[PDB]
């Protein structure tokens, strides 16, 4: 309704009017995935979350319900990873890892060890809709 | 000059479960006895690096 | 418990 | 006293009588700041020394 | 965002031929590279939306005085935003540069050095790798399987010139150790 | 120097005194040594000094027996 | 955004040390209340039954020893402090005679002391041994037999008194 | 048996919010009480310059 | 400033080993100049000295190795000529019958 | 720019720190701080010792949060064993580990405030100290260095007479805490030395590896006891104080709210606390009763066999995390399966905030780095292990 006033994070200051901003690096970063294989993993996540952040927030209009329906942190956050995405797919064309190797092999272990109830073991909350629609797609 | 060897089973103890393994002896066999405390010193380094 | 499998490719 | 060692100081306490054929000795009156408990056979001729404490038995009679 | 989560998507969407081997555990989820594809690796896990890994906790070190690639650098990292913990680890040689983390991490500058102190792996593109730890003038590095825990050279006073000089090692009373190891296990 | 009671004696002659306050410490218990050639610093005996740090109630008197 | 009323009352506030004679008169409250420090040669601070001072071989109320050379201590020892040396008595028993701690090296951590199977090792309650010289503080077997003997009154009763823990 | 814990019933509620009192002198009364002082002392140092004259 | 990679072959080792020696030379003035010492050694021999050190070590083949000691070298003398290396410590590193009989009369272990 | 050279001799500065730094006349450029003056070597110390007996060394390193630390390393062995710790002994950690954060914060900001120059509200702090030093005196032999935390439970149970005098010390310390915090925040002078000093941003704080107070200064709600609860903490009810500016004030009054934190989760520990047994009891690594070993043989043994060889952790390698006082305290134990740790590195929270001092310090005055390194809490002995 209003400004975003205080963000709560210092070195982080309020960017009014961002979901132009979020739309502008969502389109740069769907139109320059091009580069690399469609048949690869890392593309094919890409442009599916990039595709449905970019869904989201062309519906809504107002950043308290961009970032209220996403649920990935605040409107401001989102910037930034969406430029460090940016910069990934820039640094990953540069770098060309494609192409799986002949001799390739990679020992896959399935240790299962118990550990106690009360030592610290990272248990937090389930994630959103999208973080486990990804996965859907990328294994079918 | 040092002497690579795998230590034998003790003969007091039933038990094979710490061999297999290989060590690298350094001889240092340098140590005398502090006169004070009755102390055992030594001037080598390699004392005790290969047990 | 351990499941020890190395991947292969073609 | 210091003059005497504790080899020539346990010898002069006089042995324990005991009516039984084994006697088990704990250290201390309590058992819980004494040894650990030893069971010793006393059937020679001769005292049987505890080896924790250094104390000695006589059986006497049965 | 949890551990089978982060499997998945670490084995779907992680280029091949990055990750050597990798494993899944409640201990924690481990990623075994080949020591060259490690600032890709890194920069990747660093900068990608579903894993947002920032910090670097700790760069350690472990010495194998067994196996043809002796020493084994570890890179602890962690997620804030994901809650998530990854540990990527590399094999070493006393004799090869492996290259360094401070461009995507500049806390790494310093455990960078602590590594290169304690067991002699360089690095490369690194700004300083000097001694963090040891004496200025300190020989070997100390936390090799080879080095005696007493150490080569001693710190004294002597009279005669008013400074203090170090001198070989001769120490009073040996470090007596005690061997417990026992069969049956 | 001065307080509620007096606790004992001690076969090295000081005096053991003992005051006893509401809610808060200090001025608990202390010692007036009988010599006072710098007292050697350390006079109390391994009777009396369970009792001078609180370490037990016995008076030290008692723990004769 | 100011209201030409507290800015009136910020300025002068700012101008005549209130926030200021506030810590100012704080500090004094603590003036005329009673002290806390004691007089350490003749009231010394509360210890515990528990307090790990300077150690201590007890022995036996008929005499004999209680140390039987059953080296637990010196393999518990972190700081690899303690010294045993054994061997048979004529009388038949095992005794040690060799039995010195480098008080330089031990950290009075009671590893030693909980070590024991036959309570023969403690630490004594005496916090207050610093010496002169440094050969001193090589407690060999007969000085820690004479501080067993000197405070047994006082650390049998500790024993005593914590022993439903332990 | 004798587990050392909380008596039967719980302990007594304490506080720790940063209990804020008010002990300053005043907040606009200071300013008079030095004017008005200022003022009528500087009457009565112009009466004692007029004595010692 | 950073710290090269490794040479791939020995030509291109050699020509390191070549700049670290000539840096060495260089920087020969400010030790004479701030460690005080002028009458006990001369800056000549300090050359030899040198020229020894790095020829004792001329028999390594492995670039990687060479690196290496090229590296700890350079860790050394930016140690030396900087406030780190104490004095009385230089000039100790730098600057008949037989002898089996004299190792049989001083010691059993030679 | 001229440079001078630091390094005091004495605790006045925290002591063992040269620091060595770039000087325009007036505003420092860069300040390299020297470490490795207090490198004692307890790392490779370490692996020469068995399991029990390296547990002493955790209490040397950061010697001012001294359960703090030890909590880590038991953490790190039990989750090596799998071995499950009763209720009892987890609150009565979890209750010491608080009394540590509460010590720590105390010392931290009575040698901060000592540095700039406020030297009456240091005694008042260590005289409250003396509290909870008795404390420590009670439970465990010595004052300072305890080793009353161990891998199956605690040490030893605690005396009869321990809660009701915890009780009657937090009844008062809350008023204590607000008369140490009426002399510096409403305070003038302690404003203009704090407030705009060595801000730090979230990204920079990230980067450089920040986690604890530093992390938290900036507006990050990163707690390890909250987001990796590892002892009983979900039951207590606390919160996490988290800053707006990374100015060394909100760092300052970050730390006084965690100091009420902590004594509210001592008063919610000392009423929740459960009976029963203190050591473990499902694995054996816990010495058997000293009124037991004396009459039983099987017991007898593993006392032995425990207090010579040690209990043999299966071969493995993992990293704990803990919530110490200074920040993320982690300890990466590896196992050979032996009786010895193979590898135990220590993770110092000091050590990054330590090696950040260069950017914090840029372009400020060289008085206003002193009260960088306060409000930092740097000691030496974990920054050199
Ligand atoms: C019983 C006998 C007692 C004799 C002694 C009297 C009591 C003395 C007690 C002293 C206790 C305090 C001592 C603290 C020492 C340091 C204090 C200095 C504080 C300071 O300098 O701050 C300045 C303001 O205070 C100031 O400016 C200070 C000067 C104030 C003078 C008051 C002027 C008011 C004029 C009103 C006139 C009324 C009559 C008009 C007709 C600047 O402030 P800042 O830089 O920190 O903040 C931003 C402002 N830009
Ligand atoms: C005061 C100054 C302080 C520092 C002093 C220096 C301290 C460290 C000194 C470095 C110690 C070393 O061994 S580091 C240097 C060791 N590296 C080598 O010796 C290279 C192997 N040798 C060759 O390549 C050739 O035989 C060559 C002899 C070069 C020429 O012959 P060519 O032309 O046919 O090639
Ligand atoms: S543990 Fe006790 S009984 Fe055993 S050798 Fe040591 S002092 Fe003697
Ligand atoms: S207190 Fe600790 S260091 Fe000292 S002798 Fe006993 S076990 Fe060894
Ligand atoms: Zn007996």
């Amino acid at each position: 309704a209003k400004v975003k006033q205080t963000t709560g994070i210092v070195g982080l200051d309020v960017v009014p009017n961002a979901r132009a901003v979020l739309i502008d690096l969502y389109s740069k970063t769907l139109k320059e995935i091009q580069a690399v294989p469609e048949d690869e993993g890392y593309r094919k996540a890409v442009e599916s979350f990039t595709r449905q952040r970019l869904n989201v927030c062309k519906e809504e209009e107002d950043w308290e319900m961009i970032e209220k329906r996403l649920g990935c942190g605040q409107v401001e956050e989102l910037i930034e990873e969406a430029r460090d995405e940016l910069t990934l797919i820039g640094k990953m064309i540069e770098w060309d890892p494609w192409g799986v190797p002949d001799d390739y092999e990679c020992e896959v272990i399935e240790n299962d060890a118990p550990i106690p109830k009360h030592v610290p073991q990272h248990r937090p909350g389930p994630l959103p809709e999208q973080f486990y629609k990804t996965l859907e797609g990328l294994i079918a | 000059k040092v002497i690579i060897y795998s230590p034998a089973r003790t003969a007091t103890q039933s038990g094979s479960g710490k061999l297999g393994k290989w060590k690298i002896n350094f001889v240092s066999t340098l140590k005398w006895e502090n006169p004070l405390m009755g102390w055992t010193s030594t001037g080598d380094p390699y004392a005790n690096v290969g047990d | 418990p351990i499941r020890r499998y190395v991947l292969t490719k073609d | 006293r210091s003059k005497k060692s504790p080899m020539e100081l346990i010898s002069e306490v006089p042995p324990i009588k005991v009516d039984g054929r084994i006697v088990a000795c704990e250290g201390d009156t309590n058992p819980a700041l004494g040894h650990p408990i030893e069971f010793i056979c006393l059937d020679l001729n001769e005292p049987a020394i505890c080896k924790y404490c250094g104390l000695r038995y006589v059986q006497d009679h049965h | 965002m949890d551990n089978q989560f982060i499997f998945k998507y670490s084995w779907e969407t992680l280029p091949k031929k990055w990750v050597k081997k990798m494993e899944r555990s409640e201990h924690g989820n481990r990623f075994d590279t080949n020591t060259d594809y490690l600032f890709q690796l890194l920069c990747f896990l660093k900068l990608h939306t579903y894993t947002r890994v920032q910090v670097l906790i700790d760069i350690c070190g472990v010495d194998y005085p067994s196996r043809k690639r002796r020493f084994e650098v570890v890179y602890n990292l962690l997620s804030t935003r994901y809650n998530s913990r990854i540990r990527v680890q590399t094999s070493a040689d006393e004799v090869t540069r492996i290259s360094s983390v401070v461009s995507l991490f500049p806390s790494a500058g310093w455990w960078e050095r602590e590594v290169w102190d304690m067991f002699g792996v360089s690095f490369i593109n690194h700004p300083d790798l000097r001694r963090i730890l040891t004496d200025y003038g300190f020989e070997g590095h100390p936390l090799r399987k080879d080095f005696p825990l007493s150490g080569y050279v001693q710190v004294r006073y002597d009279d005669p010139e008013k400074r203090v000089v170090s001198e070989p090692i001769e120490m009073t009373q040996e470090f007596r150790y005690f061997d417990f190891a026992s069969p049956w296990e | 120097n001065i307080g509620a009671t007096l606790v004992g004696v001690d076969k090295f002659g000081n005096k053991y005194y003992q005051k006893l306050g509401d809610t808060q410490y200090g001025r608990h218990r202390w010692v007036e040594y009988a010599s006072k050639d710098r007292y050697n610093a350390s006079q109390v005996p391994a009777e009396w000094h369970g009792w001078l740090h609180f370490i037990t109630d016995h008076t030290g008197d008692e723990l004769l027996s | 955004s100011k209201d030409w009323n507290t800015v009136f009352e910020r300025s002068i506030n700012t101008l005549f040390l209130t926030e200021m004679v506030r810590g100012l008169s704080l500090t004094l409250k603590y003036f005329f209340d009673p002290k806390v420090t004691i007089n350490y040669p003749f009231e010394k601070g509360p210890l515990s039954p528990r307090f790990r001072g300077e150690h201590a071989l007890r022995r036996y109320p008929t005499g004999e020893e209680r140390c039987i050379a059953c080296k637990l201590c010196e393999a518990v020892c972190p700081a690899q402090a303690i010294t045993i040396e054994a061997e048979e008595r004529e009388d038949g028993s095992r005794r040690t005679t060799r039995y010195d701690i480098d008080m330089t090296k031990c950290i009075y951590c009671g590893f030693c002391q909980e070590a024991c199977p036959v309570d023969a090792i403690v630490e004594g309650p005496n916090f207050e041994f610093a010496t002169e010289t440094h050969e001193e503080l090589l407690y060999d077997k007969e000085k820690l037999l004479e501080n067993g003997d000197r405070w047994e009154t006082e650390i049998a009763e500790n024993l005593r008194s914590e022993s439903l823990y332990r | 048996l004798l587990q050392d814990g909380p008596p039967p019933g719980g302990f007594a509620p304490v506080r720790y919010a940063r209990r804020i009192s008010n002990t300053g002198p005043s907040a606009m009364a200071m300013f008079l009480a030095v004017s008005g002082a200022f003022a009528w002392g500087m009457y009565q140092v112009g009466q004692g310059n007029k004595i010692r004259r | 400033i950073g710290v090269p990679p490794n040479s791939a072959n020995l030509t291109e080792a050699r020509r390191r080993v070549f700049d670290f020696f000539r840096a060495a030379c260089r920087s020969i003035p400010t030790i004479m100049d701030i460690y005080n010492l002028q009458d006990v050694v001369a800056p000549s021999q300090l050359r030899y000295a040198i020229s020894a050190q790095i020829r004792n070590n001329a028999h390594i083949t492995d670039p990687k190795v060479i690196d290496l000691l090229i590296f700890k070298g350079m860790e050394e003398l930016t140690d030396i000529v900087d406030h780190a290396k104490q004095r009385h410590h230089i000039i100790g590193q730098y600057v008949g019958k037989t002898d089996f009989l004299k190792n049989f009369y001083t010691s059993n272990y030679f | 720019n001229f440079t001078l050279n630091f390094g005091p001799q004495h605790p006045a500065a925290h002591g063992v720190l040269r620091l060595v730094l770039e000087m325009n006349g007036e505003v420092v450029e860069r300040a390299e701080p020297h470490i490795g003056l207090l490198h004692r070597g307890t790392e490779k110390l370490i692996e020469y010792k068995t399991y029990l007996q390296a547990l002493p060394y955790f209490d040397r390193l950061d010697y001012v949060s001294m359960m703090a630390q030890e909590h880590a390393y038991s953490l790190a062995v039990e989750k090596l064993l799998n071995c499950e710790v009763p209720l009892r002994a987890q609150y009565i950690r979890v209750l010491f580990c608080e009394i540590t954060r509460i010590l720590n914060h105390l010392l931290a900001l009575t040698t901060h405030a000592m540095d700039v120059g406020a030297l009456t509200p240091f005694l008042w702090a260590f005289e409250e100290r003396e509290k909870l030093l008795e404390f420590y005196e009670r439970v465990s032999g010595a004052r300072m260095h305890a080793s009353f935390i161990r891998p199956g439970g605690v040490a030893q149970d605690l005396p009869l007479g321990l809660c009701r005098d915890i009780d009657s010390f937090t009844q008062q310390f809350a008023s204590r805490i607000d008369e140490l915090e009426e002399m510096l925040t409403g305070n003038r002078i302690w404003k203009q030395r704090l407030v705009d000093i060595g801000t730090v941003t979230a990204q920079q704080a990230k980067d450089w590896g920040f986690s604890g107070v530093m992390l938290r200064g900036s507006g990050v709600c990163w707690d390890l006891r909250r987001a990796a609860p590892y002892d009983v903490y979900d039951q207590l009810d606390f919160d996490v104080p988290v800053g707006t500016r990374g100015d060394c004030y909100d760092r300052y009054c970050i730390r006084i709210e965690e100091m009420r934190q902590s004594l509210r989760i001592i008063v919610q520990c000392l009423n929740q606390m459960p009976s029963g047994m203190i050591k473990a009891d499902d694995r054996k690594l816990c010495p058997p009763s000293r009124c037991r070993m004396k009459l039983s043989m099987e017991s007898l043994i593993h006392h032995f066999e425990l207090y010579t060889e040690g209990f043999s952790v299966p071969a493995s390698s993992t990293y704990t995390a803990v919530e110490a006082p200074k920040g993320e305290f982690g300890v990466f134990l590896v196992s050979n399966g032996s009786n010895r740790p193979y590898r135990c590195k220590i993770r110092a929270p000091g050590f990054a905030h330590s090696q950040g001092l260069d950017f914090m310090s840029k372009h400020h005055m060289l008085a206003d780095v002193v009260t960088i390194i306060g409000t930092q809490d740097i000691v030496f002995g974990e920054v050199d292990r």
